[PDB]
Formats: structure tokens, C-alpha cells, sequence
């Protein structure tokens, strides 16, 4: 089976760092936010990012080995978790702020601009503080994003596990090479995986938020964004 | 509707 | 600080096995028509009772009581359903295709169709159950998981005083301690170092799925509460209002 | 308006 199962931890990391999508800039500059202008800004950015995301998924070892149907199902199920972790990751060096784009750094308050938005902002920020605190590494980050893509919809399914194990192997390798003890390795591996179920949770609230914003007719009906939204 | 299966194509 | 941080893996396991809540029996009437309103009353009645025992169990999980009353409330409001669910999947392990809500209440996928949007959730629960069976999850492992849920679920959703920082700090120390315990169980079982990491990962990954099932279940419960098919159980309603 | 803290307190 899969060629991904015969990569060395270092090859694996290399593949993942390679597949990284570009960091998009917001295609408008706020400069007073408004519920409709804010949702159009964030939503505009997300829609674009989804195109690059699809390209990225095709480069994660073992992903393309799945059927078109399973591939579709995996992305529909994790697109937001993936947008979110990408967000928290680049927001690491910006205490109390969310760096949606190099040219769009918002903070908790501007989150008040939209209904039921601040809570989600706070959760994201908490995740970002946690990663900062843990001194998450880029090599670790791309392993986490891949575990999310592959692990999110697998039991909502009704090879993947082999690839997940491989990725766990890689994370331990990174941790070992960094000098952590066997105990510190397991603990950190657990701490990172645990943060994942929180990102899952933020994703669920996010879906509900995005869906309500649609009802309120505040969000521009982007084709791909909506399809992903309806998937659930 | 369907856009995803095509992009992955 | 906390006495929980000076327990040995074996004392830790002992503590949790000791804290285990009693397995309740459903208190219903079998001679009543299966209907959206009767089913919801059955599951919802059971859940409400289990929450009282759940609160007792939490007080016995090492490190829990060291938290402020406010943090204790938060954690439980944020994990009560994941906990009811993991408990469900656990005692449903030895019952392929069925969910053992109670020793006298074993339902299957099809009796789930009895309620709107319920079957999907049943399938997820059953899927999880199958996964645990497949993995041959142990009771010692099970209690370590349930505790990780109680402590990990709402920690990234606290607030922001100096006090809260010490709290989150404390929680993470207990979580690490519990990870130590899982590995210890796995090593003693004879798994290699690699098998240990992989399993630890597999189990923790299942937790995010349980979190997901929890979110759907909340939405479902809340909707059923709009249709007016949920009895006014004081505790359950409170825990459901948390979100 | 307070069931959980009672049982906890
Ligand atoms: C989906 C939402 C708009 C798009 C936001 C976004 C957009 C781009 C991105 O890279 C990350 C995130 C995280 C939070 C998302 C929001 C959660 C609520 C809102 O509806
Ligand atoms: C909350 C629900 C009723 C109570 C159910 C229960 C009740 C007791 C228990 O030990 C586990 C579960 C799992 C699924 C729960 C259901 C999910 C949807 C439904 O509204």
C-alpha cells in the first residue's frame, strides 16, 4: 500500500513543509467594523484559502491514495478546523491578537463587531496562547494539521490509521531529536493531541455561527464556502 | 453543489 | 500544591477505579408506545439521574477538588455530555450494534429512528463503541480517558485573573500525570515504546470525536426542548443551559 | 439557578 508508509520521519516532515499553502493577504483593507463588513472580510479570506487548501491536501502523504469520495468527505469535515489551526499558528507571535492575514490583524474587541463572535475569538486566542506557551514548532505544526485532515471524518465514515500512526512516529522523532526525555515526549504528544479536540469544538461552534450569519443575510454567498458549509 | 469532487479531480 | 501530583501510576489507577459511579437501571414502563416523546423522556430521565452521581464522581478524581467552585462548575458544564457518552460507549462495548444505556435498556440503531435526528448520533456512538472493542480498551484505560475529558474539555474556555492561570497550570499538571498513568498501563501490558505512543495517540484522537458527538447531542437535546418533548428536569436543563 | 454549585459546595 501507500508510499507514505515508507517515508522516514525526516522525509515525512519534508513532504509536509513542502505542501504548505501560501499566506494570503486580505483583498480589502478595513483601514469601524460592522457585522456585515466583518463577515464579508473574514468570509472572503476563508473562501480563497479553501482553494489553496484543496491543493495542499493533495500533497499530504497518503491523502491522494483515498477515493475521491473519501477525500471529499475528509475536507468537508475538517476545512474549518484546518483554517482555524492555521489561524492560531500564525497568531502565535501576536499576544491577544488574531493575524487573519499579514494585513488584517484583529483583536478581541473588534470581534465584538459581530454577534456571538467574541466567544469564538476568545477560544481561538486561548489556543494561540497555549501553543505560544508550549513553544510549538513549525515541524510539529504541519504534523498537527495533517492529523486533523485525516482524523476528523474517519469515524463519520460509517490506510488512514496507518498514516496517522506514521505521523505520530514523526512527532515523537521531532521531540526526541529536540532532546526531550521519554516522559516529556509522551506528555507533550498528549498535550498537543488534546488541544485538537478543542479545535474540533471551536470548529463546531464556528459552523453554527457561520450558518446563522447566512440566515441573517450578512454573508456573501460564495460557492465553495457554502458547499463546505452545507456539507455538515 | 459538486464543485469539490471536481477540484479534487 | 495538589496531592494528586504525588500519586504513583498505580495509586492513580486505584483512585479512579474507586471513584467509579454506580450503574443505574432505567426506571420506566416497557408497556408504553415507542414515540419521539416517550424515548426522549426515557433517555432524558436516565441522564438526569446520572448527572447527580457524576458530580459525586468528579469530586473523587484527583486534582478536581483543588479547583475553585467556579472552575469545577465550568468543567462539568463543559463535559457532562461527553462523559455520559463515553460511559455509554464503554458499557456498550460487548454489545455489537447496540447501545446499553442501562442493564435493562439495550437499544439498537433502529429504535433510534424513533426520534428525529437521533439515528445519526446513535451511529456515531456505536461507531465509537466498535472502535473501543477493536482496540480492546481496558477498564484502567477507560477511567483514565474519562478523567482526561473532565479536566481537558473546558480548560481552554475559562477566562482572566491571576488565579485562573494557577488553575489552568494545575489542570495541565494533572493531565500530564494521567498521561504518565496511561503509558504505565501500556508498558506493563507489554507494548513496545512505539506501540505505546501510537495507542496513546489513537485513544486521544478518539476523544475529539467524542467532543464532536457531544456538540451534536447538545444541539439535538436543545431542539427537542423546542419541540417540547423534554421533561423539566432541573439539573439536566441547567447543564444544557450552560452553553 | 444554582443546582450544580449546591451539590458541588
Ligand atoms: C466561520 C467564521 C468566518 C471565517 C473565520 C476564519 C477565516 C479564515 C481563517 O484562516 C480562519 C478563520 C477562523 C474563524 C472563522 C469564523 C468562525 C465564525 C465565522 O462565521
Ligand atoms: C442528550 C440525548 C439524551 C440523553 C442520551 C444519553 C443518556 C444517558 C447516557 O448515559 C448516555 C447518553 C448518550 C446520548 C444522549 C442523547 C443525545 C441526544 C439526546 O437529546
Amino acid at each position: 500500500n501507500s508510499l507514505a508508509l515508507s517515508l522516514t520521519a525526516d522525509q515525512m516532515v519534508s513532504a509536509l513543509l513542502d505542501a504548505e499553502p501560501p499566506i494570503l493577504y486580505s483583498e480589502y483593507d478595513p483601514t469601524p467594523f460592522s457585522e456585515a463588513s466583518m463577515m464579508g472580510l473574514l468570509t472572503n479570506l476563508a473562501d480563497r484559502e479553501l482553494v489553496h487548501m484543496i491543493n495542499w491536501a493533495k500533497r499530504v502523504p497518503g491523502f491522494v491514495d483515498l477515493t475521491l469520495h473519501d477525500q471529499v468527505h475528509l475536507l468537508e469535515s475538517a476545512w474549518l478546523e484546518i483554517l482555524m489551526i492555521g489561524l492560531v499558528w500564525r497568531s502565535m507571535e501576536h499576544p491577544g491578537k488574531l493575524l487573519f492575514a499579514p494585513n488584517l490583524l484583529l483583536d478581541r474587541n473588534q470581534g465584538k463587531s459581530v454577534e456571538g463572535m467574541v466567544e469564538i475569538f476568545d477560544m481561538l486566542l486561548a489556543t494561540s496562547s497555549r501553543f505560544r506557551m508550549m513553544n510549538l514548532q513549525g515541524e510539529e505544526f504541519v504534523c498537527l494539521k495533517s492529523i486533523i485532515l485525516l482524523n476528523s471524518g474517519v469515524y463519520t465514515f460509517l490506510h488512514i490509521h496507518r498514516v496517522l500512526d506514521k505521523i505520530t512516529d514523526t512527532l515523537i522523532h521531532l521531540m526526541a531529536k529536540a532532546g526531550l526525555t521519554l516522559q516529556q515526549q509522551h506528555q507533550r504528544l498528549a498535550q498537543l493531541l488534546l488541544i485538537l479536540s478543542h479545535i474540533r469544538h471551536m470548529s463546531n461552534k464556528g459552523m453554527e455561527h457561520l450558518y446563522s450569519m447566512k440566515s441573517k443575510n450578512v454573508v456573501p454567498l460564495y460557492d465553495l464556502l457554502l458547499e463546505m458549509l452545507d456539507a455538515h | 453543489k459538486x464543485i469539490l469532487c471536481r477540484l479534487l479531480q
